[PDB]
RNA sequence: GAUUAAUAGGGACAGUCGGGGGCGUCAGUAUUCAAUUGUCAGAGGUGAAAUUCUUGGAUUUAUUGAAGACUAACAACUGCGAAAGCAUUCGCCAAGGAUGUUUUCAUUAAUCAGGAACGUAAACUAUUAGGGAUCGGACGGCGUUUAUUUUUGACCCGUUCGGCACCUUACGAUAGGAGUAUGGU
């Protein structure tokens, strides 16, 4: 069991399912969220998520790691500190498709003083 | 009437506060190693010839 | 004396301000303790303990440092 | 009619004067699972037995 | 396009768990509101228990839990409960399509009368611009002290943001209900479909 | 000025505590309750709501309420009724949530 | 530490809520805070300032400098939890191999 | 030759108290900008879009560096300042409040004409008589924890001054619009 560590950026526009090696540095595949859906208006959505949750998990379960620590994410700084429907879609998505989960922890950068 | 009910909750509610005053320094003074003085022994404050 | 002390304490708020120079909340209470000591000083010249023709402005402050 | 409360009477007088079952005791409230300080002190019970 | 299916069906390597921390007054309510939470978070699969001793609700991943983002409703749902939404509303988090937010309006006033002042005039006359904004958002707003905390569609979540923060930058909520009333009557034909609807709001 | 608005500010009551928000946990159970899964539920909420639209217009008294109750009857519902927002401010003074003003 | 690694350690520490009270307020003063404050950079520094890196990534895994915080702040305002939050290290200005795989 | 020492003053000392003020210093993230890599087709907004940035690689991932801002959560039916206002640590500088004292001059005082210092908004509105909370002293103590045992502090309780606010009671009080017509301009 290979743990990669999968970054998952859900804000409102768009979800981002990224995945990287342990270190952070390389990325191993990412797809994101508009790249599946035709539609501006629905690539922030649970079929778009689920879409590319699929695709990461194949290219993963190719290259065999077959194990993700999962790292959920929006946008911080002034925005909304929840994430999008992408993470809920996208992690009952990958954990469908194979992929024993590892550890989840949700890294939003929450600001001392923003403004 | 009025005055006298209101006055009569007052006077309980100043009853009740004032025994709970005393039974927390009771509890948590050195007057709890004695025996309860009653009331009718508590109405005289001294009697002298 | 509390003439004495009252223009002590104006002393060591001028130096403090004069030091510092930017915050106002030690001029307002330079303010009220300049007022102080000209109404306390006006008893004491009423009753007439100390001359009539002593002041203190600045220079009767410089004057008992000095 | 005019017979006594008894609860009723146990709680005036209480208000005036004021290892077969602790384990089906556990039973009962590993189930909830509010975790409740006597339970605590039947836990430590417990592992002394 | 954006419906969301049921899970059917170990997924968890690691055995995740969470705490949330909570005070005295709120320990009564959910020393008595608990067994709800609890039977449905066993009926998604995740252990929940209450420490009334310290102040905290934990939940934890059990082995038969199948939905991955469970865990992350019941955490979303912990830290309501801590936060003292009713529990029936924080136990409507745990559908599919709900989530809460959580906006920070105190760093948007400097004055201290003028924000209880504008915080009352988001909550309005007998709570009925609030009720109000409840209906046309679908959404459901606690004005919590110095947040105010938000459950619902995501849709809903930002257009409560965009109304919240424009209520607290002196901007009528009245003014932003007439707004939001005026949207639904231009969404609600899609003859108008795709315009510029600056026009007539 | 506006009409429709001012009608939908006080009605929101009426409405939300009927069916109209399936995400507010008082509406998700009032849509299921059964005096608004009956059969003209609609209808019903139409009659309150012209009656309140008629009470905004002038009315003084209202069609809807019952005027002769048995004095122990209206005392235990009006008691209840105190008891029960004194509870919520209560409640509410705990936990830091603020409501809504009104004597 | 002793091996001239500079390192900043942020250090949280919660009041404790006295059992049998009834007050629901557990406010230390401001003054008792900055005492309370003192004694933790005092122990802190007096505790990580005569180790070496190993040692004191040993004292930081069963958490021992929280323990001994939790036992010596007791006396001013007892405290619920004290951990080190976080560490973090500046300047590392030696390569050496032979301390390098002694670890290893 | 010089009164009560005021349940009005001003001062002194002691332990203090405060997100009161000034100057320096220390941090914390977040945002922007730049650099280094892994990138490899969109990213961004919106109810939808569009302007814009995008194989010289945008958005993203990781690590550093700089700049400016602000001080989340704690954070309150609280604290401080006369007011606007005041929340990172530490140091320095004066000032202020209350308490206690086995502290002093003994009317110094109260009020404001004149004057003097500090400075995008609005939009639903002599006691009351105590009680429950609250914080700042001072005193007292059956006791739990510091405490290897004395300090001392935390918790509980009582007394006493002082102050922000709650509820009850008052002790009382008191301060033209809308329609419909008709005739002119």
């Amino acid at each position: 069991l290979v743990f990669g560590v999968a970054r998952i950026f859900a804000s409102f526009n768009d979800t981002f399912v990224h995945v990287t090696d342990l270190s952070g540095r390389e990325t191993i595949c990412r797809v994101t969220g508009g790249m599946k859906v035709k539609a501006d208006r629905d690539e922030s959505s649970p079929y778009a998520a689920m879409l590319a949750a699929q695709d990461v998990a194949a290219r993963c379960k190719e290259l065999g790691i077959t194990a993700l620590h999962i790292k959920i994410r929006a946008t911080g700084g002034n925005g909304t500190k929840t994430p999008g429907p992408g993470a809920q879609s996208a992690l009952r998505a990958l954990a469908r498709s194979g992929m024993k989960i590892g550890r989840i922890e949700d890294v939003t950068p929450t600001p001392s003083d923003s403004t | 009437p009025k005055v006298v009910k209101k006055a009569t909750e007052i006077k309980r509610e100043e009853l009740a506060a004032i025994k709970r005053r005393e039974e927390n320094e009771r509890k948590h003074s050195n007057k709890k190693y004695e025996k309860r003085k009653s009331e009718r022994e508590k109405a005289v404050l001294v009697k002298q010839q | 004396e509390d003439l004495y002390f009252l223009i002590k304490k104006a002393v060591a708020v001028r130096k403090h301000l004069e030091r510092n120079r930017k915050d106002k909340d030690s001029k307002f209470r330079l303010i009220l303790i300049e007022s102080r000591i000209h109404r306390l000083a006006r008893y004491y010249k009423t009753v007439g303990v100390l001359p009539p023709t002593w002041k203190y402005e600045s220079s009767t402050a410089s004057t008992l440092v000095a | 009619i005019g017979n006594l409360d008894l609860r009723s009477e146990k709680q005036r007088q209480a208000e005036r004067d004021l290892n077969t079952a602790l384990k089906k005791y556990l039973r009962k409230q590993r189930k909830k699972n509010i975790i409740d300080e006597k339970r605590l002190k039947a836990e430590e019970l417990y592992r002394q037995m | 396009k954006w419906k969301i299916e049921p899970f059917l069906p170990g997924p968890f390597l690691e055995e995740s768990s969470f705490m949330t921390l909570f005070p005295k007054y709120r320990e009564r309510y959910l020393k008595d509101c608990w067994p709800l939470v609890t039977k449905a978070l066993e009926k998604h699969g995740i252990a929940a228990t209450l420490d009334i001793v310290e102040g905290s609700m934990t939940v934890k991943t059990t082995r038969k839990t199948y939905d991955p983002a469970a865990i992350l409703k019941a955490r979303d749902l912990i830290k309501l409960l801590a936060r003292s939404v009713p529990a029936p509303q924080a136990l409507k988090i745990l559908e599919d399509g709900m989530a809460c937010d959580i906006i920070k309006i105190r760093s948007m006033v400097r004055n201290k009368e003028r924000f209880v002042k504008r915080r009352q005039r988001l909550l309005g006359q007998n709570g009925t611009t609030l009720k109000a904004l409840e209906l046309l958002t679908q959404t459901y707003i606690l004005v919590h002290g110095n947040t105010v905390s938000v459950m619902g569609g995501y849709k809903g979540l930002k257009e409560v943001r965009r109304v919240v923060e424009d209520t607290m930058n002196n901007i009528h909520p009245i003014y932003l209900i007439k707004e939001l009333m005026i949207k639904r009557e231009l969404a609600k034909d899609p003859a108008l479909a795709h315009e510029d609807w600056s026009r007539y709001l | 000025n506006d009409l429709a608005l001012q009608r939908l500010i006080a009605e929101s009551h009426i409405l939300s505590e009927a069916g109209a928000n399936p995400s507010h946990w008082q509406s998700s159970h009032a849509a299921t309750t059964g005096t608004n899964t009956r059969a003209f539920a609609t209808g019903r909420i139409a009659k309150k709501t012209t009656d309140m639209r008629i009470q905004a217009l002038g009315a003084k008294e209202s069609i809807l309420t019952q005027q002769k109750m048995p004095m122990n009857m209206r005392k235990g519902i009006v008691k209840h009724q105190e008891e029960k927002e004194k509870k919520r401010r209560q409640e509410a003074r705990e936990n830091g949530i603020v409501l809504e003003r009104e004597v | 530490t002793t091996d001239h690694y500079l390192l900043r350690l942020f250090a949280i520490a919660f009041t404790k809520r006295r059992p049998n009270q009834i007050k629901k307020t557990t406010y230390a003063q401001s003054s008792q805070i900055r005492a309370i404050r003192r004694k933790m950079v005092e122990i802190i520094q007096r505790e990580a300032a005569s180790c070496t890196l190993h040692q004191l990534v040993s004292k930081l895994i069963p958490e021992v400098i929280g323990r001994e915080i939790e036992k010596a702040t007791q006396g001013i305002y007892p405290l619920q939890n004290v951990h080190i939050r976080k560490v973090k290290l500046l300047k590392q200005p030696k390569f050496d191999l032979g301390a390098l795989m002694a670890l290893h």
